RNA sequence: GGUGAAAUUCUUGGAUUUAUUGAAGACUAACUACUGCGAAAGCAUUUGCCAAGGACGUUUUCAUUAAUCAAGAACGAAAGUU
């Protein structure tokens, strides 16, 4: 462990102060890190400009939300039409 | 013979309703309240106004043509009291006592499934 | 100043038909005037009203039934048992202290496209010679009688196109078969079905309502 | 449930992991009954469900991806099809899944 | 005085967007027969980032139905379009992510973007990331139904208008903040030139209403009238209320 | 001050913290064990009608239900008027139903 | 509407009231008890899944593994906080 708790938003250095170090970092994890490939199986890397994912070992591309594969609006979203279908 | 209406007696606390409808709901044939017969704005639910408010919906009824009614009743319900008014029954006399005939009597009070908060907020109304 | 009293119209609602009469009494509306017609108006109206009225005796004096107009034909309006209804008074009742009451929601797609929810009132019995002054059901039970009165609903209900489900529904057939089969589990009292909801309805079928007019 | 039983092959019975093996034992015969996850691909689904009809073969869609049946069949990697060539001790042979 | 940094943009010389990297105009498909009766597949080809844009781009590709040739659309990506999905078009077509149907066809609840003001439109009202209408209601008589925007201002539609179902991709962008004012630079360089704004205040009083006095002042209410003027305009137009709104929207 | 009573709140007891029922009157929130929970099933019409609804009423027998009034009262709020009742330091240990 | 005795306060270019819905995010009554479970905090509409758990029973098996515990931990009402 290098960073008590700038982790990865260390890059920044002393700037922009903590509050908005944290609020990035939150987002900056989310959207480096590597989510799980619906179809592949796999789980490597990836995104690719905003809302757009991916290839793990396979390519495809799937929109996403900015920092993270899935919004949570997205899910909700696709219960409601989950619903609405059964309808 | 008997054409039907549904006199709805809203009788809270401090009001009385009396509303005579069609069974559909929908076309209605009275509104007559207590706060409308007698102004005094205290007494709007006693008694006295309930009869008053019950007599012109039997009056109003008659010169259209409506025989019997419905009695359904509606306390406040749910966020308030749950609890029928004190001119809700003394609305039921007035509706007797003109001629006005009655048949299956209800109170559907909506008593919710778990309310919504009341008034009051915890330490409630600490007159 | 206008006054529409004078210019109104009264039509008559008009019961189908596996109750005793096929008409319950009088609603009323405006004319047909231009633009705002009397017919387009009057679909879509549901005359909730007594299952004591429709059969006359005080057996289904403990019930309602909501009626959906669907068409109009030459003043007599037509409706649909849209859906059931007891009477708030009637239920309080019979949920007593000192005892489970059982409840049993079931979703179902009949015949044609008319997705009916359909509840289950189901008390437990203060059995004879009970002494136990409760009558509490162990939960384990509740959930093997729920589950089987949904085995039930889903039975009845999906078969037999929705129409006839209000002739087995009307004198208390399908509460019976859920006493039946329960009492194996635990004995239970009353039963009935409370409300019966609905959800879907495909277009009108303007033409298929009127096989229960004649 | 499915899961038990895939146990019970896995210690004391015979199975194969992945496709090739899927199909090469689909062409062999031996295939008695194949467990074809869900995220495994339409085509590759369709397709196994095709050797599948020829060899006469039972199809359990393991209703879950590839990594939850590896970990079904007691492997850490993911598999996204298996067969289950002989598994007597096992009840998925007899059971409709 | 002159004419103000913010009368300009309209002549459009400089104030005009930058369509280099920009990749097409995000559209639905043009509507009838196929799609006015029945249904049609289109295949997502790619999802793409497009410069400049509230949310990656689809090209989805269809087929003429009166030409052996290929159509390929830009639609607006929404959080579930996948390459190789196939997405249906038209009254017939289902409720699914990326399927486009016409507000009539889609339940109360539903929930669409690029959804079409006028028929034909090929889509208008949600369609930057995450932005999703509701279809509020229906009016059978009189096809058109109620439909919610993202302001929150309820509107009647047309319910032959389309609009593709599911919520919009890039949702949640504006979580971050920026920092470094270098990143908004090319936030804007990628778009448009309004990036840095001197405050009027600022600047002379030349060159802006509010501008000059010996103290960074306005001086004379900012709020302004809906009434009023190029070059009155800069401050709160129109205003309702102002200062700090609290509750609800 | 010791303790008034030997129950205090009374079914909790065997049970962390239980929900509350906001109280009639008062709309003053109490656990639902320190309640006073009095049940007042009152007929639907008020007994000086009720001969006059059955003359001008159709029918016979007739449904003449009555309401299910389940009250509460917040405890202060039913000592003002309700069943409560301030009893003596000895009487206290009773629990049996008055009246009866 | 509201009223605590009493007032203010709102619309009428039918608000309210009557009926059909829609959205949203809430809660999840009546039963409901000197009842249940949970280490507590806490937990009641439904089914489903996920593992866990007490008691129970047991001619099961290990054989001292046990009780409580400063350091350290895990959870932890409401409020508050990003
Ligand atoms: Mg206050
Ligand atoms: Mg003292
Ligand atoms: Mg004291
Ligand atoms: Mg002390
Ligand atoms: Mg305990
Ligand atoms: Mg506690
Ligand atoms: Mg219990
Ligand atoms: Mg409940
Ligand atoms: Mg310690
Ligand atoms: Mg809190
Ligand atoms: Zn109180």
């Amino acid at each position: 462990k290098r960073t008590k708790k700038v982790g990865i938003t260390g890059k920044y250095g002393v700037r922009y102060g903590s509050s908005l170090r944290r609020q990035v970092k939150k987002l900056e994890v989310q959207q480096h890190a590597t989510y799980n490939c619906s179809f592949c199986g796999k789980t490597c890397v990836k995104r690719g400009a905003a809302g757009v994912w991916s290839c793990s070992s396979c390519n495809r591309t799937i929109a996403g939300g900015a920092y993270t594969l899935s919004t949570a609006a997205a899910a909700t979203v696709r219960s409601t039409i989950r619903r609405l279908r059964d309808m | 013979s008997q054409v039907f209406g549904v006199a709805r007696i809203f009788a809270s606390f401090n009001d009385t309703f009396v509303h005579v409808t069609d069974l559909s709901g929908r076309e209605t044939i009275a509104r007559v309240t207590g706060g409308m017969k007698v102004k005094a704005d205290r007494d709007e639910s006693s008694p006295y106004a309930a009869m008053l408010a019950a007599q012109d919906v039997a009056a109003k009824c008659k010169e259209v043509g409506i025989t019997a009614v419905h009695i359904k009743i509606r306390a406040t319900g749910g966020t308030r009291s749950k609890t029928p008014g004190p001119g809700g029954q003394a609305a039921l006399r007035a509706l007797a006592r003109s001629g006005l005939r009655i048949g299956r009597i209800e109170d559907v009070t909506p008593v919710p499934s778990d309310s919504t908060r009341k008034k009051g907020g915890r330490r409630g109304r600490r007159l | 100043v206008v006054d529409p009293f004078t210019r109104k119209e009264w039509y008559d609602i008009k019961a189908p038909s596996t109750f005793e009469n096929r008409n319950v009494g009088k609603t009323l509306v405006n004319k047909s005037v231009g633009l705002k017609n009397a017919s387009d108006s009057l679909k879509g109206r549901v005359v909730e009203v007594c299952l004591a009225d429709l059969q006359g005796s005080e057996d289904h004096s403990f019930r309602k039934v909501k009626l959906r107009v669907d068409e109009v034909q030459g003043k007599n309006l037509l409706t649909n048992f849209h859906g059931m209804d007891f009477t708030t008074d009637k239920l309080r009742s019979m949920v007593r202290k000192w005892q489970t009451l059982i409840e049993a929601n079931v979703t179902v797609k009949t015949s044609d496209d008319y997705v009916l929810r359909i509840f289950a009132i189901a008390f437990t019995r203060k059995q004879a010679n009970q002494v136990k002054r409760t009558s509490y059901a162990q939960s384990s039970h509740i959930r093997q009688i729920r589950k089987v009165i949904s085995e039930i609903l889903t039975r009845e209900v999906q078969n037999s196109t929705l129409a006839q489900l209000t002739s087995k529904l009307i004198p208390e057939v399908i509460n019976k078969e859920i006493e039946n089969a329960t009492k194996d589990i635990f004995p239970l009292q009353n039963v009935h079905i409370r409300k019966v909801k609905l959800l879907k309805q495909p277009k009108f079928d303007l033409g298929s309502l009127l096989s229960l007019h004649g | 449930n499915i899961n038990q039983k895939l146990a019970l092959v896995v210690k004391s019975g015979k199975y194969s992991l992945g496709y090739k093996s899927t199909v090469k034992s689909l062409r062999q015969g031996k295939a008695k009954l194949i467990i074809i996850a869900a995220n495994t691909p339409v085509l590759r689904k369709s397709e196994l469900e095709y050797y599948a009809m020829l060899s006469k073969t039972k199809v359990y869609y393991f209703q879950g991806g590839n990594n939850e049946l590896g970990t079904a069949v007691g492997k850490l990697f993911r598999v996204g099809v298996v067969t289950i060539l002989d598994a007597g001790d096992s009840d998925i042979l007899t059971a409709l899944a | 005085g002159r004419v103000i940094r913010n009368q300009r943009k309209g002549a459009g010389s400089i104030f005009t967007s930058h369509t280099r990297l920009r990749q097409g105009a995000a559209k639905l498909r043009n509507l009838d027969y196929a799609e006015r009766h029945g249904y049609i597949r289109g295949v997502v080809k790619q999802i793409v980032h497009d410069a400049g844009r509230g949310a990656p781009l689809a090209k989805v590709v269809f087929r003429d139905p009166y030409k052996y040739k290929l159509r390929e659309e830009t639609f607006i990506a929404n959080e579930g379009l996948h390459t190789g999905q196939f997405i249906y078009a038209g009254k017939k077509a289902s409720l699914n992510v990326g399927n486009v149907l016409p507000l009539g066809s889609v339940p109360e609840g539903t929930i669409i973007s690029n959804v079409e003001e006028r028929p034909g439109d090929r889509g208008a009202l949600a369609r930057a990331s995450g932005n999703y209408v509701i279809v509020i209601g229906h009016n059978p008589e009189d096809n058109k139904t109620r439909v919610r925007l993202p302001s929150g201002a309820k509107k009647i539609i047309s319910s032959d208008a389309r609009g593709v179902i599911g919520v919009v991709a890039g949702g949640g962008r504006i979580d971050k903040p920026l920092l470094k004012a270098g990143r908004a630079f090319h936030k804007y360089r990628v778009k448009r030139n309004s990036w840095p704004k001197t405050r009027g205040v600022a600047m002379n009083p030349v060159d802006h209403p509010h501008g000059g006095g010996n103290h960074q002042h306005i001086g004379k209410a900012s709020t302004i009238s809906r009434g009023a003027v190029s070059g009155q305009k800069a401050g709160l137009i129109a205003a309702r209320r102002t200062g700090l709104l609290r509750g609800s929207q | 001050m010791p303790k008034k009573r030997a129950s205090n709140g009374r079914n909790k007891k065997g049970r962390g913290h239980v929900k509350p029922v906001r109280c009639v009157n008062c709309s003053r929130s109490v656990p639902k064990d320190k309640a006073i929970k009095r049940m007042a099933i009152r007929n639907i019409v008020e007994a000086a009608a009720i001969r006059d609804l059955s003359e001008a009423s159709v029918y016979a027998e007739y449904a003449l239900p009555k309401t299910y009034n389940k009250l509460h009262y917040c405890i202060s709020c039913a000592i003002h008027a309700r069943i409560v009742r301030v009893r003596s330091r000895t009487d206290r240990r009773i629990r049996a139903p008055p009246q009866r």
